[PDB]
């Protein structure tokens, strides 16, 4: 059979007998930077900012996946107020991740333009990031024990003039995708996944409820307050590219219903938690009292103590399931700390799914797992 | 914002929408970027009696793991109830 | 809860099966589509006109990190490497000793701007407001040694934009 | 202890006194635990250190413009919980966490007080006794150090 | 409650110390020791022989249907004779419970590889020899995924330096990219910052 | 404040400056050396030694919160001045 | 009593006889377990979950009335767990967990902190 | 009474052919192996209760651009922690690193009373609280 | 301002590094380089291209993309906006205005 | 300034023709607004 | 027991140095058809003694254990080169060409600096 190298960070090696794919074999490695043996040479803190980097489209939800770990060893918990900011740009970082994915999805299989349409979505919330972080992408802004600092007045207000619009933008982007019979003829019974394959391949997300599996972390093992919220789980039918394609777009409807409540049901009260032997205390209080300026002092170079342990924690990022297995051995710097990305597992499962497809079809069905490599090698 | 008649009716009959509601441009109903000074409140911890550090320190409360076996009529059980089944929702149960 | 998204029966009388004939036939949907992108194209663009015009910021913008002083002259910084200490990129290097006058002050204030994230952290450890990220985005070089700043480097960008720095902390050290 | 303080009043100051070239003295830090006294007192035979005043104004000092030189003085410096007593040579030069610490023997003189060696970046920082219960226990001398 | 302290969840404790012990009564042979967190987690430690036995069990059996592998990964403990400690995550949707399942090994004892169990391990254990050099049996294709090729040595384990011991550039002269030793403009810097003060004295071990 | 070199090179606030000889000196040729001429241990000694009339007292550098940590001086001695060892300002007690 | 048209799990097909399907394999099961020795824990915890469930399917006739009984989800569902569980004890009278621990581990095996 | 069967292996264990370290770096080193020495400083005992092993210090040289500390040497910065001096000397035979071993010093036990310091007749009584 | 979205290798004049260069991914970055008709001119963006940035000590990564290509601007920030990318496009754009390949050649 | 146009068009600097002995008729530069109007003209204030 | 382990592939050494053996007559075989896919500069008796230095360099183990990883190692670089996974930097690294010459006696490693 016909071999090639496609290459470029992807490096495809597959063996075509004319225009069937016989074998998928995807060499990764070539973004694989060692974050996880670096993260063993810094403090917790100094860790933080290595998650923004692993899946640079959902940044604030590795940062809360990492927070709930470290959160659980230390036996404390952030305050109410932190925890609804968290869920506020958990449900924003979700439609800058679904826009990517869905527009970055039709774009490598022809439609261009509803990319430019909501890519000027995605700079109006790189707002939102730079207003409470002062960074477009890579905030920083939860830690453990609740978010760096507390929203500027006037940002609930901004948020709610763009989720009052945003519905109308998914209409426009479903008049151009959803009925068009070009759009539905490349994403139609195009990789499909049997439910029981896709638990046995370690898939999650939208990878198992594209099958009719009927599970979403945010309702079963719920973190922070996603248990006072309402939210519907979209679920497949047929287990292919266009149920799962229905299931991100009908997510990012979801996510502006959980908006309009956090916006509603924010609480007043502070943004870290209330214990200075893990968050930092404010700068006033650190340059009056003898004790905040010591706790200050070593929070900032030392760090504080982890108690030994090991835990697996995880959520529901916008790529699927998102988690740490993080080891502590009682000192300030983790021991072990390894990453699970969802698109690890995913992308292992691209040769089973490109069975009895044509080369152009790859292309669909990675698009449709939505895969960033910056997670993928770590 | 500055579109004339003809042409907002050109649009909003091409698209079959309303678009001049909802705008994707801002004018000025976005907040000012100069805004009064906060004043932000303070924790729980912020008292100055009946607040020992013994008595809320989470981190000192913490266990080693249990111990439930080692090597140095019975009714089975699983590790928890089986889930129940979820319900279509009243909202919009179909697509 | 849950919805489903794609589990709809489609009618088979003739007046639907007829209908999915003419959009089969007449390219119905397809020109629904055309006429969307028609809309956008008498829509006002959403193009800025850089240079001459700028994208929206906030004071907590990070951006080229700089050496601030005290009204008097005198230099905020006194060496206590905490910015070093907390830097996860190890791009902040000090050497210290003290001064003529018996001040603890530094004689080697280096940032590698290359290895540097800009993350912010070297500014909230400061306990005295001497090492901040500037709103200053546009400072792109020719070559790499230029991006190798050193004290007297990062003391020209606190007397550069000391006016604009201490705007932007008045506005927001409230929330710190 | 605590996270917080609930003190709302000021603070106690006091002047600082000069004990000659080695060690620094900025007594505002001290908690008068009375190490450097018992230290002067009974390893080094020095009685030149006290106490003087009394209650919240109590000071440790000489009470007159004397130096506390001595072949053992520098140890003071070690035993002083807080940076009350600092070496001057040191003084701003490093922090601890930066340091290598490389343990080796001493030659300045035929003891062999085992020491630690204090580097940053490839320089020598300070020397820092290292115990040795049969040689030095956890003592040297100004020289060595 | 306590504001800052994280609740308790003695009904979950309660549960998942029933079903250690259920899985240590069924699988004897192998189980050497079973412990649950203060958190509410479970972990079944058994001998690395029983890798495919106590899996099949707790993805096929009726009460634990585990049929989700979340995670496949390895730590480092230099000190120990069997350096290298496997950890396994599973998940169940039908009880919506998880579990680790640990064993151990050393470079030169193997594994069984777990595909036949759980397609997900295929990469995970290609992962686990590339970093660690952990061999595992009877793998479809065993072979570095991570790291370059050609490369020498596993890098996650804890006597690897940080930096490595080449480092790649661009020569004129063969017109090719080299390998060479590594040489740093400036050297990583060392800080020791574990404070000299007991932190937790309910993890104190016997001296 | 800012000295030139016997060669014409300027001397910075830390003390540096090339030698004749040294070959690093190539690197400002159709170039410039960045030195900052603002001198802070010349502006801080400009300020005058501010009169107070207690044992003890106070700094914070000014502006509050936006200063340095408060640290309070001790004025007994009046051979010498009261230094806070933060921003450089001197305090002097009156006559007694 | 209507059958269903799907069971809304891609490639899991309708089972049209799902009192009679269940009841073989149950049957068929504990027929399994009586080559395993009879002290053995799999025996009997595996013995006392089939024939409740086996008892279930045996006293309701009406499937949907029969799934809220069993807790498994689609009749479906636990149709292939039941084939799950029959594969699972031909396995295990090959492996024998039953018997004693194989090695202990070496003194601090399983020491965290080290 | 494993099922697999086993192997009889009587030799020394060495694994320096597939650790994948240049030879530059296995022969020509020496590890230090030690409990390090308490912080004078402080008075805190907790960072002196585990085995240490460290390798021997080279060459650092200036940056000739910015006057950083550059290096050559791979192990500069390692360190390892092991629970006993038997497990640190395994460590290193199997990795074929030539080691030098330092016997842990503890402090010896003191006699102590607050008593002695106004004795009667004794030299300890002191002269000043 | 001209500037294409996407050019192909063979018909581009700049070439724009984005990331973190690794050692698995150099050999690649040289042959496209080379295969670039001339003239052609490279843009480093970010801080891991720059020098390496957050992973500069990582065993698998190149310290800085200048030591594998020639660089003519070095854009920073981790990473940079996309207002600071422009910025060094047009600062390119001056640089090449700069450019007196004509006025060398005939005083040779 | 020119408050009907949308937010991000309402404010624009028009480059002076020289600057520091520097011609800047065609070559302009992003970089030659000074700090006091840097804050203003990105909207990080409301006051000129 | 202590002496008692799992193998990998070999019971003893006497089939370990089978599998030694069967390694190097693939490797012997392929280094022409390397020569020619990589366009290398080296001539095929250059390439042959190379695969010969780096067997010799682990002709004193004694462990089968360790042997059946050398082998493993083997087949895996082997794999690479023989698929074209590599690239002709990759295969070139076994001959450092770009290194100058490192002294090996005394006297050199003493003008030059301070390593033994
Ligand atoms: C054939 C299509 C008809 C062409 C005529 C276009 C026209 O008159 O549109 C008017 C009017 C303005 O369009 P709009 O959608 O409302 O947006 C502009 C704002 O209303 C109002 O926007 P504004 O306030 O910013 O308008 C100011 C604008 C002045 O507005 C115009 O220039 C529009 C007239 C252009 C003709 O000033 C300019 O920028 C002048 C630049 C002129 C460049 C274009 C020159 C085109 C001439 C033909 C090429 C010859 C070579 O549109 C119509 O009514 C079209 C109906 C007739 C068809
Ligand atoms: C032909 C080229 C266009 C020439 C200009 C046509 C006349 C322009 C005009 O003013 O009327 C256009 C008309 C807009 O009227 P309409 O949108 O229906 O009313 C909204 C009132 N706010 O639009 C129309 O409805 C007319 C077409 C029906
Ligand atoms: C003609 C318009 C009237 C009509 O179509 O019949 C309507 C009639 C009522 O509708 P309904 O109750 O749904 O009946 C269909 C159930 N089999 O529905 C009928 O039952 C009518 C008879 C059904 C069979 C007619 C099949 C029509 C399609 C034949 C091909 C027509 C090709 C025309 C040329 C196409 C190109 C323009
Ligand atoms: S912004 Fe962050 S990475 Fe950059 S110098 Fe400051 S602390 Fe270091
Ligand atoms: S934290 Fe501030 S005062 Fe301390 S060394 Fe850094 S810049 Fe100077
Ligand atoms: S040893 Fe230090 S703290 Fe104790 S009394 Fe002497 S100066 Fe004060
Ligand atoms: S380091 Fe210790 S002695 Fe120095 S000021 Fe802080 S608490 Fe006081
Ligand atoms: S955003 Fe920062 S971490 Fe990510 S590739 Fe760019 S420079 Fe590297
Ligand atoms: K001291
Ligand atoms: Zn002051």
């Amino acid at each position: 059979n016909l071999t090639l190298n496609f290459g470029p960070v992807l490096r495809l090696v597959m063996e075509l007998s004319g225009e069937m794919v016989r074998k998928c074999d995807p060499h990764i490695g070539l973004l694989h930077r060692g974050t996880e043996k670096l993260i063993e040479y810094k403090t917790y803190l100094q860790a933080l900012p290595y998650f923004d980097r692993l899946d640079y489209v959902s940044m604030m939800c590795n940062e809360q996946a990492y927070s709930l770990a470290v959160e659980k060893l230390l036996n404390i918990r952030p305050p109410p107020r932190a925890q609804w900011i968290r869920v506020l740009f958990g449900e924003i970082t979700r439609l800058l991740n679904h826009i990517m994915a869905v527009t970055t999805h039709a774009l490598d299989i022809g439609a261009m333009t509803p990319f430019f349409w909501m890519f000027e979505e995605r700079e109006k919330m790189f707002e939102f990031y730079e207003r409470v972080s002062g960074a477009r992408m890579h905030a920083a802004y939860v830690r453990p024990g609740g978010v760096h600092q507390d929203l500027p007045l006037g940002l609930m207000d901004d948020i709610y003039e763009f989720s009052k619009n945003f519905s109308l933008r998914i209409d426009e982007l479903e008049e151009m995708l959803t009925n068009n019979r070009i759009w539905r003829n490349r994403t139609v019974d195009i990789g499909i996944v049997t439910a029981e394959d896709a638990l046995n391949y370690g898939f999650s997300g939208v990878m198992l409820r594209g099958s009719g599996i009927q599970w979403d972390l945010r309702k079963t093992q719920p973190y922070d307050v996603y248990d006072q919220v309402e939210f519907d789980v979209p679920i497949g039918s047929r287990g292919d590219c266009y149920d799962r394609y229905l299931c991100r777009v009908e997510e990012m409807r979801q996510s502006i219903r959980i908006i309009s409540q956090c916006l509603n049901k924010m609480p007043p009260g502070e943004i870290k938690v209330d214990d200075a032997k893990v968050s930092p205390p404010k700068r006033a209080e650190m340059k009056t009292s003898m004790e905040s300026l010591i706790h200050h002092f070593k929070l900032y170079t030392e760090g504080y103590q982890v108690p030994p342990g090991a835990t697996y924690t995880a959520i529901e990022a916008p790529k699927g399931e998102f988690g740490v297995y993080l080891v502590s051995d009682g000192s300030s710097r983790p021991y072990r700390c390894k990453i699970k990305a969802p698109g690890f597992a995913h992308l292992a499962g691209l040769d089973k799914m490109s069975k009895g497809h044509m080369l152009a079809d790859v292309v669909a069905i990675i698009g449709t797992q939505d895969i960033v490599f910056g997670e993928v090698d770590r | 914002a500055s579109a004339t008649r003809f042409i907002q009716w050109l649009r909003n009959w091409a698209s079959g929408r309303d678009l001049q509601a909802k705008l994707q441009l801002r004018y000025q109903e976005i907040s000012k970027r100069t805004q009064p000074p906060p004043k932000l409140p303070v924790g729980p911890s912020h008292k100055l009696s009946n607040n020992y550090y013994c008595t809320r320190d989470g981190r000192r409360e913490a266990m080693p793991p249990s111990i439930v076996m080692s090597s140095q009529e019975k009714k089975a059980v699983s590790p928890a109830p089986p889930i129940k089944r979820w319900e279509l929702s009243q909202d919009e149960p179909y697509l | 809860t849950y919805k489903y998204v794609n589990l709809r029966e489609p009618s088979m009388d003739m007046k639907s099966v007829t209908d999915r004939a003419a959009q089969t036939l007449l390219w119905t949907e397809l020109i629904r589509g055309l006429g969307m992108t028609l809309s956008y194209l008498f829509r006002e663009p959403a193009t800025i006109n850089y240079p001459f015009e700028k994208g929206p910021l906030s004071p907590r913008f990070r951006g080229e990190h700089a050496l601030r002083r005290y009204p008097s002259g005198e230099e905020r910084c006194i060496a206590c490497k905490l910015c070093e200490a907390v830097c996860p990129a190890q791009a902040i290097t000090i050497e210290a000793e003290p001064r003529a006058d018996g001040s603890r002050r530094t004689t080697r204030y280096d940032i590698d701007m290359t290895k540097c994230i800009y993350c912010g952290f070297c500014q909230e450890a400061c306990p005295v407001d001497a090492i901040v990220e500037g709103p200053n985005f546009e400072f792109s070089t020719e070559t790499h040694e230029e991006l190798l700043y050193n004290k007297e480097k990062l003391l020209n960008n606190g007397d550069k934009w000391e006016a604009e720095i201490a705007a932007n902390i008045q506005a927001d050290y409230l929330y710190r | 202890g605590s996270d917080r303080s609930r003190f709302l009043e000021g603070k106690r100051a006091v002047e600082d006194k000069n004990i000659g070239p080695l060690v620094k003295t900025i007594m505002t830090r001290c908690i008068q635990c009375t190490r450097c006294i018992r230290f002067a007192s009974e390893i080094a035979g020095v009685d030149d250190l006290g106490t003087t005043g009394r209650g919240n104004d109590m000071q440790v000092g000489t009470y007159i413009e004397k130096m506390f030189m001595s072949e053992l003085s520098g140890n003071i410096i070690d035993i002083c919980p807080v940076g009350a007593l600092t070496s001057k040579p040191y003084a701003f030069t490093a922090r601890p966490w930066e340091t290598r610490k490389t343990e080796s023997i001493d030659v300045m003189d035929a003891v062999g007080s085992n020491i630690v060696v204090s580097t940053r970046t490839g320089e020598v920082m300070r020397i820092l006794p290292r115990m040795h219960e049969d040689i030095n226990e956890e003592w040297i001398s100004d020289k060595t150090r | 409650t306590r504001p800052t302290v994280r609740p308790r969840n003695d009904v979950a404790h309660k549960q998942l110390s029933a079903f250690g012990e259920y899985v240590a009564e069924i699988l004897p042979k192998y189980v050497q020791q079973v412990q649950v967190s203060c958190f509410n987690e479970l972990e079944i430690c058994i001998h690395p022989d029983g890798v495919i036995p106590v899996l099949t069990f707790l993805r096929d059996h009726s009460n634990a249907q585990f049929k989700s592998l979340a995670d496949l990964t390895a730590v480092d403990i230099p000190t120990r004779q069997n350096r290298f400690e496997i950890v396994y995550n599973l998940l169940s949707l039908r009880f919506n419970s998880r579990i680790r399942v640990k064993t151990y090994t050393d470079e030169l004892t193997p594994i069984e590889s777990s595909v036949p169990v759980y397609k997900a391990a295929n990469w995970y254990e290609r992962e686990i020899w590339d970093m660690f050099g952990v061999f595992f049996a009877n793998h479809p294709d065993l072979r570095r995924i991570l790291t370059d090729y050609g490369f020498e040595g596993h890098p996650f384990r804890k006597d690897f330096p940080l930096s490595g011991y080449v480092e790649l550039r661009y020569d004129d002269e063969v017109k090719r990219v080299v390998a060479e030793p590594v040489e740093l403009a400036q050297e990583f810097r060392k800080f020791d910052l574990n404070s000299p003060w007991e932190a937790f004295p309910a993890y104190r071990q016997p001296p | 404040g800012v000295r030139t070199s016997p060669t014409g090179e300027k001397v910075t606030h830390t003390g540096q400056v090339y030698d004749d000889g040294d070959y690093r000196k190539v690197r400002f040729v159709g170039r410039q050396k960045e030195v900052n001429e603002n001198f802070a241990i010349d502006l801080i000694a400009e300020q005058p030694v501010s009169q107070v009339g207690s044992r003890v007292i106070s700094c914070d550098g000014g502006g509050g919160a936006l200063g340095h940590p408060r640290v309070y001086i001790n004025l007994d001695k009046e051979t010498k001045t009261g230094t806070c060892g933060y921003c450089g300002l001197q305090f002097r007690q009156q006559h007694h | 009593g209507l059958l269903k048209k799907t069971t809304g799990l891609v490639g899991l097909a309708v089972c049209e006889t799902p009192h009679e399907r269940l009841k073989i394999l149950y049957t068929k099961i504990l027929d399994v377990l009586g080559h395993i020795p009879k002290n053995a824990a799999y025996r009997k915890y595996t013995e006392q979950i089939t024939n409740e469930k086996l008892s279930m399917v045996k006293a309701e006739p009406d499937v949907k009335k029969l799934e809220e009984r069993l807790q498994g989800g689609q009749i479906e569902e636990v149709i292939l767990q039941a084939e799950n569980e029959l594969s699972l004890a031909r396995k295990m009278i090959q492996w024998k967990p039953w018997e004693p621990l194989v090695e202990e581990p070496p003194a601090s095996q399983w020491k965290w902190p080290i | 009474t494993r099922d697999t069967q086993l192997i009889t292996v009587d030799e020394k264990l060495d694994i320096t052919t597939i650790t994948g370290v240049p030879e530059e770096h296995i022969k020509t080193r020496k590890a230090r192996i030690f409990v390090p020495a308490r912080n004078n400083m402080q008075s805190g005992v907790n960072n002196t209760k585990k085995w240490k092993m460290e390798f021997d210090t080279r060459e650092r040289w200036e940056n000739p651009l910015m006057g950083w500390a550059s290096t050559a040497d791979p192990l500069s910065n390692l360190v390892l922690t092991f629970s006993t001096k038997e497990d640190a000397v395994a460590f290193a035979e199997k990795n074929g690193w030539s080691y030098d071993v330092e016997e842990r010093k503890v402090p010896k036990p003191k006699s102590k009373s607050y008593g002695a310091n106004f004795s009667w007749n004794k030299r300890t009584r002191v002269s000043t609280k | 301002f001209g500037v294409v979205f996407r050019a192909s290798p063979r018909q581009s004049d700049v070439m724009i590094v984005a990331g973190t260069l690794t050692n698995k991914m150099a050999p690649a970055l040289r042959k496209v380089y080379d295969q670039m008709p001339e003239p052609r001119y490279v843009v480093s963006m970010g801080s891991c291209a720059n020098g390496g940035g957050y992973y500069h000590y990582s065993y698998s990564v190149v310290r800085g993309c200048d030591r594998i290509v020639p660089v003519d601007i070095y854009v920073p920030g981790c990473p940079p906006t996309a207002e600071a990318l422009l910025y060094g496009i047009l600062q390119l754009q001056k640089k090449i205005k700069r450019e007196k390949r004509l006025r060398i050649w005939y005083r040779r | 300034e020119d408050n009907k146009q949308f937010f991000g068009r309402h404010r624009w600097v028009i480059y002076t023709t020289e600057m520091n002995g520097k011609n800047t008729f065609w070559d302009v530069d992003g970089s030659m607004v000074p700090p006091e109007w840097h804050r203003w003209l990105h909207c990080m204030t409301d006051d000129p | 027991a202590s002496t008692s382990v799992k193998p990998i592939f070999s019971r003893d050494m006497n089939e370990a140095k089978r599998r030694v053996r069967e390694l190097y007559r693939a490797w012997y075989r392929e280094v022409p058809n390397t020569v020619h896919l990589f366009q290398l500069d080296i001539s095929v008796k250059q390439g042959r003694d190379k695969v010969r230095e780096m067997f010799k360099k682990n002709a004193h183990i004694t462990d089968p254990r360790v042997v059946d990883l050398l082998v493993i190692k083997g087949k895996m670089e082997l794999e690479e080169t023989i698929k074209v996974w590599k690239q002709r930097t990759h295969v070139m690294r076994f001959f450092h060409e770009t290194e100058a010459p490192r002294p090996k006696d005394f006297l050199s490693k003493f003008y030059v600096g301070h390593d033994p």
